[PDB]
């Protein structure tokens, strides 16, 4: 819907929850898929 | 006084608006463009 993304923020939840030796700093740095407004990383609470 | 307005309405409009955001447009634009924004991370290649 937004092709140029220049109206789409993109972020990244549950980043407590990746595998053990995997990180997303590829996609943080917003090199993975490069989105003009950037990927901000938010951390919420659990379930418990 | 609908004939003289009619006549004028036009040119007052296109006096104050036309013929000045046009000359802005010659006149200025670049000046308050480098101004804007970083003037460095401006005008960067769309990923496209």
């Amino acid at each position: 819907v937004d092709p140029q993304g220049q109206r789409t923020i993109g972020v990244i939840t549950k980043l407590d929850l990746m595998d053990e030796g995997t990180d997303a700093r590829d996609v943080l740095e917003n090199k993975l898929l490069p989105l003009r407004r950037g990927y901000i990383g938010v951390v919420n609470r659990s379930q418990k | 006084v609908n004939k003289t307005v009619r006549d004028l309405m036009p040119k007052t409009i296109m006096h104050l608006m036309i013929n000045n955001t046009k000359e802005f447009i010659f006149s200025e634009l670049l000046a308050n463009l480098y101004s804007c924004g970083d003037q460095n991370t401006l005008m960067e290649e769309s990923a496209e």
